[PDB]
RNA sequence: UUUUU
RNA sequence: GUCGACGUACUUCAUAGGAUCA
RNA sequence: UGAAAUUCUUGGAUUUAUUGAAGACUAACUACUGCGAAAGCAUUUGCCAAGGACGUUUUCAUUAAUCAAGAACGAAAGUUAGGGGAUCGAAGAUGAUCAGAUACCGUCGUAGUCUUAACCAUAAACUAUGCCGACUAGGGAUCGGGUGGUGUUUUUUUAAUGAC
């Protein structure tokens, strides 16, 4: 519990509350889903983050196939449009989408569409709550008219995949092949739902299958029809039947972001400076450069696995090198050009 | 960009005197002036022997690596 | 009402001799090595043969008058290595503890400006 | 518990770091070991002192030099400490000169075999041997436990001698799994 | 004034920095063996590649590659190597028929034909700015249960 | 299975 | 003499690589 | 030594201090930096001759490049005849022959290692890369010389030199 509270930046390294702890205390929600929603303050995304954590302290508003053929996937069709790798943008569909459901019609779309009436309209209520203790507290009546929100855009998309891996840092998963292409053989004949995956900082035992995580019957990626993403965010392990752990899934997110996010946590730790050709260490001044470092996430008794090179900016500091920021691609390439000139 | 038929004259400053486009001496002559019976003496600029002023035999220069270091007092101006 | 000897520690590889005599370094107060305070010749390069020589000597040192010691460590020397080993400084930790006052510490190990041969040849020793 | 002094002369190369480190190597000297601390920058040689009044450890002083002593010859901070913390640890220290008379291309490739590829092999050698090694040039110094630091300089010396790394990391194992 | 000799201290850090790079240059220029020289190589196609360093080709780009590969026919087995290394059986090994099938296929490559990155700054800046505890704190009191650089220190 | 500000 | 060195004439071992499919 | 044993040792070993003798070698400074045709060359001082580069409005005027024949030098090892013989040390002897990360270790040590006068003429004698000449990008470091500055420092009278 404190090694979680201190990754999300609730706890210091000295186990004292932080700022974000104390602000984090304030919401009726578990520690993960209050960073969710104390960093959405960024381009409107708030209404968004306030209904998928609503939804996701609630409980699935789904029903499940083994619970219950075509009317099914015709509605899970409909509430996956907003993206093919995110089960958490499923959710934020249905709620969003019930908003603009009128109030006569809200049972009729609820047995339409497999969905469970009570805990809807529970998150009907605390999404109610929620806005109402934010714009309480940020200068207060609130409407159903409040609610009603438009489609996210592409950027707003991309960055609710930062939000939501703020609180689940911990939760991230790798693709077994990435790591260990020798233990975990994938082709094209696999199943999606056969595909391995290695949760970070698990534990490491003698065979690595042990550590093995399968994605869920349940998920949408099982349907996806092309490889998954490299790497996954999960809500919780079940054990199956089988005895195979299988992962509830969130949403995916690319290597870049992933260090970004973990930069303020404490699952990254930086390579030394890399070279080569593209690859050099741009030399300021002697106290500040320019370098590709290779990122390390996780935590030696565990998993960590590197992350793609970022091009970051360094300062040396009492001795050592810190990374201010991160550089794109151009930002390096023009940096190297002008010191040339 | 430049011209080599026309090359500017700090360029041509520059170079060495064997790799200007006429190659020449950058070398030059002196008047020096013995402090003692004020005669006017012509010395190389770049002289390897110890010029003595005949009527006086006092030493106007003294060699070197390059240029010859003229004796003090002694006043001179290029010819 | 302070008495000063000199405390001379040879460091080797198979030994470590722990050597109290008076400044001028003719009159021997009390010579123990590693050997004479242990039972197996594996362990006389030991550090706990180092302490309990170190102790021995400084036990007598006391006895005889001497409450202070120079402390001039050294290695083999010469073609061999050059530093003192951890049973030299094992000993001068033990000397240290013994409340015995330790005056000055320096490295006088043999250097040479140039040495012969040494005794490995050309493919090396001690494999 | 007497008045007692040790100076330690700081090399040129380790003067900026002890710099950097100061912050965190007066505390556990002056309140731990009850030392007072005081560089020379005149003699740029680090000073420590027993208190007569406050210092209790005999073995205070000594164990305080061969801490700062420790980091001059290269070692981390955090290793250092660990002579403060531990009383069963002591530094080995030989020249590849020693193993074998090598100059030229010969004795850079040997630091380059002891140190391997991105220092890997002195890892290696590190975690198995429960020690720290040091790879000052030609100079080689090895921290911990007395059985310890033999191991290890016997995985140096082979690899001096023109052992291949590889041969010598699977030795490491067997010792390894031995300890 | 003093300001000079922190512009010279700057220069000499400088200084000895570029010696840093230059002693290292040196000597890994003298290693040329092929299985060190294959490691680093190796290494850096994966850290080009990981990180995207390289430009995608656009197709204008691609046909132009190609127009050269098929004027030149550089990749194919009449080069003077190539023909040199089959001719005179040092292929059979495997070594050197890597390298013959590694430029066999680089030269393939160029022969192919209800409506229902921006990095997050989580500084704080980025903040939701909500306003919301000593005597609190007293209320759990009442439950109970350089210094040292150039002087002595 | 339960269940919560 | 189932002899050594050389000269001559022969024999032999090291060939698969990428893509798709099951 | 992985543990032992050949070995030395109450006639005093190992260790300590004051000396003395012999023969080699020039640590750290030391750097692919400098020098030499190559092999190679590292303590101080003196003598003997030799040499590249630079400066020159000095002199000769094609005297030049590459080179079968032919000649000089040619690491280490090695041979002939003297000298020397400290260390290390092929050969030879001898202790132990138990234990696989420490598995070839130990002790005595002939020839040699060093030198003088001659032989031998081989190296991964490597940049696995002929010599001469011309041309084809930018950058800043270093070694030797030369030019320029109204630059810092020293010369602690100036200065002129030297060092930057
Ligand atoms: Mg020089
Ligand atoms: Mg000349
Ligand atoms: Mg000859
Ligand atoms: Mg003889
Ligand atoms: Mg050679
Ligand atoms: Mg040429
Ligand atoms: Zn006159």
């Amino acid at each position: 519990a404190i090694q979680l509270l201190q990754y999300l930046g609730a706890l210091d390294n000295k186990e004292m509350i932080t700022e974000d702890g104390k602000k984090m205390s304030l919401f009726p929600l578990s520690p993960r889903f209050s960073k969710m929603l104390l960093v959405s303050d960024e381009k409107a995304c708030l209404p968004y983050i306030v209904a998928i954590v609503s939804a996701l302290s609630v409980g699935d508003p789904f029903i499940n196939e083994f619970e219950l053929r075509s009317k099914f996937y015709k509605s899970r069709s409909q509430f996956s449009k907003l993206d093919k790798f995110s089960d958490v943008f499923r959710l934020l569909s249905v709620v969003s989408a019930m908003d603009y459901v009128p109030k006569e019609q809200k049972e009729i779309f609820m047995k339409k569409n497999f969905l469970r009436g009570k805990l809807m309209e529970e998150i009907v209520k605390l999404r109610k709550q929620l806005m109402y203790i934010i714009k309480s507290n940020t200068s207060v009546v609130i409407r159903n008219e409040d609610l009603k929100s438009d489609i996210p855009s592409v950027i707003q998309i991309k960055l609710l995949k930062q939000m939501i891996c703020a609180g689940f840092v911990d939760h991230v998963a790798v693709r077994a092949d990435v790591l260990f292409p020798d233990d975990a053989k994938i082709t094209n004949r696999t199943s999606i739902i056969n595909i391995p995956y290695i949760p970070v900082l698990a534990t490491r035992t003698p065979n690595i299958e042990d550590c093995f995580v399968y994605i869920h019957p349940t998920s949408i990626l099982n349907n996806l029809g092309e490889m998954p993403p490299k790497y996954m965010l999960y809500y919780s392990l079940h054990l199956g039947g089988n005895n195979k752990t299988r992962m509830n899934t969130l949403c995916d997110i690319a290597s870049t972001p992933l260090a970004n996010i973990a930069r303020k946590g404490l699952l990254l730790t930086y390579s030394k400076p890399l070279t080569g050709q593209g690859l050099k260490t741009v030399n300021l001044s002697p106290t500040e450069r320019y370098c590709y470092v290779v990122p390390r996430f996780g935590s030696d008794l565990k998993i960590g696995w590197d992350l793609n090179p970022i091009a970051v900016h360094q300062k040396k500091q009492k001795g050592q090198w810190t990374v201010i920021k991160f550089i794109t691609r151009k930002g390096f390439q023009t940096i190297t050009g002008e010191e040339k000139e | 960009v430049q011209d080599l038929l026309h090359p500017t004259a700090a360029s041509e400053a520059r170079k060495h005197k064997l790799k200007t486009l006429v190659q020449g001496p950058r070398s030059y002559f002196l008047d020096v002036k013995c402090p003692g019976c004020l005669n006017i003496t012509t010395v190389f600029s770049h002289a390897q022997t110890a010029v003595t002023c005949e009527s006086c035999s006092t030493i106007l220069c003294t060699p070197t690596g390059g240029k010859a270091k003229l004796s003090e007092g002694t006043s001179f101006r290029r010819k | 009402s302070q008495v000063f000897g000199v405390a001379r520690i040879y460091a080797s590889f198979n030994d470590t001799f722990v050597h109290v005599t008076d400044l001028s370094g003719k009159e021997t107060i009390a010579r123990v090595t590693g050997g004479m305070k242990v039972k197996a010749d594996r362990d006389e390069s030991s550090p706990y043969a180092a302490m309990l020589a170190a102790q021995d000597v400084a036990a007598k040192c006391k006895e005889v008058g001497i409450t202070a010691v120079h402390v001039k460590i050294r290695a083999t020397g010469g073609t061999r290595t050059k530093t003192p080993g951890p049973g030299g400084q094992a000993a001068l930790r033990a000397l240290a503890r013994s409340g015995l006052r330790i005056g000055r510490i320096e490295d006088v190990t043999p250097v040479p400006s140039d040495s012969t041969r040494k005794k490995g040849g050309r493919r090396g020793r001690r494999l | 518990i007497k008045f007692e002094s040790r100076k330690i002369m700081v090399p040129p190369h380790r003067m900026t770091p002890l710099r950097n480190s100061w912050t965190k190597i007066y505390p556990p000297l002056v309140e731990h070991l009850k030392l007072q601390v005081r560089m020379n920058l005149k003699t740029k040689s680090v000073e420590l002192r027993t208190n007569p009044k406050f210092t209790t450890d005999p073995g205070a002083l000594q164990k305080g030099a061969d801490f700062i002593k420790a980091f001059t010859l290269g070692f981390d901070l955090d290793d250092s400490i660990a002579l403060l913390r531990l009383d069963d640890l002591y530094i080995e220290t030989f020249e590849v000169k020693d193993v074998k008379t090598l100059t030229g291309d010969h004795l850079s490739r040997a630091i380059g075999r002891i140190a391997g590829k991105d220092g890997k092999t002195k890892f290696a050698i590190e975690n198995a041997t429960r020690t720290r090694i040091v790879l000052a040039d030609s100079k080689i110094h090895i921290l911990g436990g007395f059985t310890h630091i033999r191991m290890a300089r016997e995985s140096v010396v082979s690899l001096i001698l023109g052992s291949p790394p590889g041969k010598v990391y699977g030795n490491l194992r067997t010792v390894a799994s031995r300890l | 004034p003093e300001e000079m000799r922190k512009r010279t201290t700057e220069m000499r850090l400088m200084r000895e920095l570029m010696f840093r790079e230059e002693r290292k240059a040196r000597r890994l220029k003298k290693i040329k063996s092929k299985t060190y020289r294959k490691i680093k190589k190796k290494e850096l196609m994966k850290n080009r590649e990981l990180a995207a360093v390289s430009s995608d080709e656009d197709n204008e780009d691609h046909d132009i590659a190609r127009a050269k590969e098929r004027m030149t026919l550089k990749h194919k087995t009449n080069s003077k190597w190539a023909k040199d290394m089959i001719k005179h059986g040092m292929t059979n090994d495997a070594e050197t028929r890597e390298e013959m099938e590694e430029m066999l296929r680089q030269g393939e490559r160029l022969k192919a034909k209800n409506p229902w990155d921006l990095l997050l700054t989580a500084d704080d800046s980025t903040r939701l700015k909500i306003v919301d505890f000593k005597q609190q704190d007293v209320i759990a009191e009442a439950f109970a249960g350089l210094p040292g650089w150039g002087e002595w220190a």
